[PDB]
């Protein structure tokens, strides 16, 4: 089985930052997506293959990184992104970094 | 700077210019000609009309001197009978539009008088190359 | 657009079984996989199993099986041919089992794999 | 009116029997480019 | 009119990063006869504007590899590769597919 | 004997040799270009295609200067932007399959330039022959 981990837990910011949030995962040679669920909402989709984007999203959301590694590299940061960010590849999760005002 | 869009016209650009300005660009007119389940058949009998009246006029080219020169002097000479008008007019005086006017009982007299003046030049040049 | 409604909230008993419907509408029905995602607290995502909706041929994962099954209705009407429902029979419950369950369609994309899912349902707790 | 009581017909059920419109299609305008063909 | 507006409105680069300066029409500068007539201009203050990048994605005669054209349709970007000390200035879009012939607002570039 | 099978491919057949070898024999990719109720009209719609296509390369090739030399030398020079390749190597180092990547982006450049040299080059032969 493919199992993903995620690094960084509560990674807490503030503001108008820049978060970097880095998933690993044990079969190289895939495809990576990231999914985005708000306290208490449906989830969304943000990345597919590693570096395209859903509809509807802007492009201060960027994901690059292939073999093991996989990064979500999010500019700007808003008031609403402080959300649980999920890794997934091909029927597994990772169990979701959080991302928190400081 | 060097290329700019106002002397580089388009699709039928000279079409109120004058004769010596209209067979400067011959080729923009030249190049738009053959390219740019019942409404495939609309298609269809476009499509088959646009290739054969384009080929109907690369055969009437084709027998006279003219293969895909584009330009191209003959050999008959010009009877005044036909347009009666100077030299020194028809190409910086009238223009196209209005030529057509003026010639259009005499076309199919030129047309058939081209024709001869080929198959006689043709068969002339193998006599030449016969004897030697 | 493409729209999932799912079905309201339930109270079960262990040993029950559930079923959530899932009715699809704004795409045709006959040409996009429907997965189902249960949602656990403190173990993030969880995979259940497909179902390809043109002649109903499904996929469960390996440690649901016997306890999950999956049927679809089609729209056999050419008045309104797009809408359709597909549903999941959950057997054999248990208070482990509580959780949220999701609905999803993959993405008209075509660069584009059959689990990066667009549109999700809006979401069914389950209570045991 | 078929002519106590009171009964009907469709009208035009004398001398054409015709079709639906299925919901499907919708008769609203779309904008048509007439294009001319090549020449 | 045609409107070209040019992003951003000035920009402070390091010597060896990759600038770019971005520039938008109307509509789209592709004509028939096979060229994109979109061209970039290079202007000192107090000294009358050159000629850069003429017929993008390729290079003049006299330029090297430090300016580059891209771009597609309504969205044309000048890439500036590697920074010299020469390179600081005011650049200028502009179009030579229709008339009139419309110009940038200006993007300065200065030294840090 | 005079006349063996070995040499003497088919189409397309030297489409992996260098270009020296392919400019051997360019005949056997042109002859075959042209010849070799609802599916009538699958055979309708696949015909006009084959002779529009067909066509559409002969006009290009008809506006320069090769009306059926097939083979034919220009008067632009070679901008050495376009391909920057020595000329010793690229007719017997490359393969054509290999050139139509590396010159892709520049066409319809040189095919923009090679109207336009020839029609200077076609009123310019008509000029040297009206004075004389
Ligand atoms: C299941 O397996 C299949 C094949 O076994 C995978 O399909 C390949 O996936 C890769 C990566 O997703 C694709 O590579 C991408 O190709 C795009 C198109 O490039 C075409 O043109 C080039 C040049 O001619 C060809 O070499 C190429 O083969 C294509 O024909 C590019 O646009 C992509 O680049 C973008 O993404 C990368 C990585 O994100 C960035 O680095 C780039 O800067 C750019 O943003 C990329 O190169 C490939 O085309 C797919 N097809 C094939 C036949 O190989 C599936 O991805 C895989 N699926 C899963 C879920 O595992
Ligand atoms: C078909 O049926 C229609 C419906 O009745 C006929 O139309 C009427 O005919 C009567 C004849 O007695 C007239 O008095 C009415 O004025 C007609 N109605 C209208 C609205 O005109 C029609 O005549 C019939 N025959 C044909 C050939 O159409
Ligand atoms: C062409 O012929 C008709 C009658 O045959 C005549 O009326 C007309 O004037 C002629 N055209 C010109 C341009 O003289
Ligand atoms: C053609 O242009 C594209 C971008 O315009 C470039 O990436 C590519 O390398 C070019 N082709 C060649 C052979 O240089």
């Amino acid at each position: 089985e493919i199992v993903l981990t995620q690094s960084p837990g509560i990674l807490s910011l503030s503001p108008g930052e820049t978060a970097t949030l880095f998933c690993k995962a044990s079969q190289g040679g895939n495809a990576m997506t990231w999914y985005q669920k708000r306290r208490g909402q449906v989830p969304r989709l943000l990345i597919y293959d590693t570096s395209r984007r859903a509809s509807g999203v802007p492009d201060r959301f960027v994901g690059s990184g292939s073999g093991t590694d996989f990064f979500l590299t999010i500019n700007k940061l808003d008031r609403e992104d402080f959300a649980v960010y999920y890794c997934q590849q091909f029927e597994f999760f990772g169990l979701g970094s959080e991302l928190e005002v400081h | 700077a060097v290329g700019i869009g106002a002397v580089f016209l388009g699709f039928l650009g000279a079409a109120g210019s004058t004769m010596g300005a209209a067979s400067m660009t011959l080729t923009v007119q030249a190049r738009n000609l053959l390219s740019g389940t019942v409404w495939g058949i609309k298609q269809l009998q476009a499509r088959v009309l646009a290739v054969e009246r384009y080929l109907r006029d690369q055969q009437l080219l084709g027998i006279w001197g003219c293969s895909g020169k584009l330009i191209c002097c003959t050999n008959v000479p010009w009877n005044s009978s036909w347009s009666n008008r100077n030299l020194s007019e028809i190409w910086d005086n009238m223009t196209w539009l209005q030529w057509d006017k003026e010639i259009s009982n005499y076309t199919q007299i030129i047309y058939g008088l081209l024709e001869e003046s080929q198959n006689q030049q043709e068969k002339n040049e193998q006599d030449l190359l016969a004897l030697d | 657009q493409v729209q999932l409604v799912q079905s309201g909230a339930v109270i079960k008993t262990p040993g029950s079984s559930v079923k959530i419907s899932c009715r699809a509408s704004g795409y045709n029905f006959r040409d996009y996989s429907i997965h189902w995602v249960r949602l656990i607290p403190d173990k993030g995502f969880e995979w259940i199993g497909w179902i390809k909706p043109l002649w109903g041929a499904v996929s469960y994962a390996r440690q649901l099986q016997g306890r999950v099954s999956m049927t679809r209705q089609l729209s056999q009407d050419p008045d309104d041919p797009d809408w359709g429902v597909a549903y999941m029979e959950f057997s054999g419950l248990t208070p482990a089992d509580t959780a949220e369950y999701f609905c999803v369609r993959r993405g008209s994309c075509d660069y584009c794999g059959d689990f990066p899912w667009q549109y999700w349902g809006q979401g069914t707790v389950v209570v045991v | 009116q078929i002519n106590s009581n009171k009964e009907y017909r469709l009208i035009n059920c004398n001398t054409s029997a015709c079709t639906q419109a299925c919901p499907k299609v919708s008769f609203e305008p779309i904008p048509i480019h007439y294009c001319a063909p090549a020449g | 009119d045609i409107v070209m507006t040019q992003t951003p409105l000035s920009l402070s680069v390091t010597p060896g990063e990759p600038a770019s300066i971005s520039c938008r029409s109307s509509q789209s500068l592709l004509h028939s006869n096979g060229h994109t007539y979109v061209h970039w201009y290079l202007q000192k203050a107090g000294q009358s504007p050159q000629l850069l990048i003429y017929e993008v994605s390729n290079r003049a005669s006299g330029v090297p590899d430090r300016f580059s054209g891209s771009g597609s349709g309504t969205d044309f970007t000048l890439k500036i590769s590697r920074v010299e000390a020469e390179d600081v200035g005011v650049y200028y879009c502009e179009q030579t597919l229709q008339i009139p012939f419309t110009f940038g607002g200006g993007t300065k570039v200065e030294i840090k």
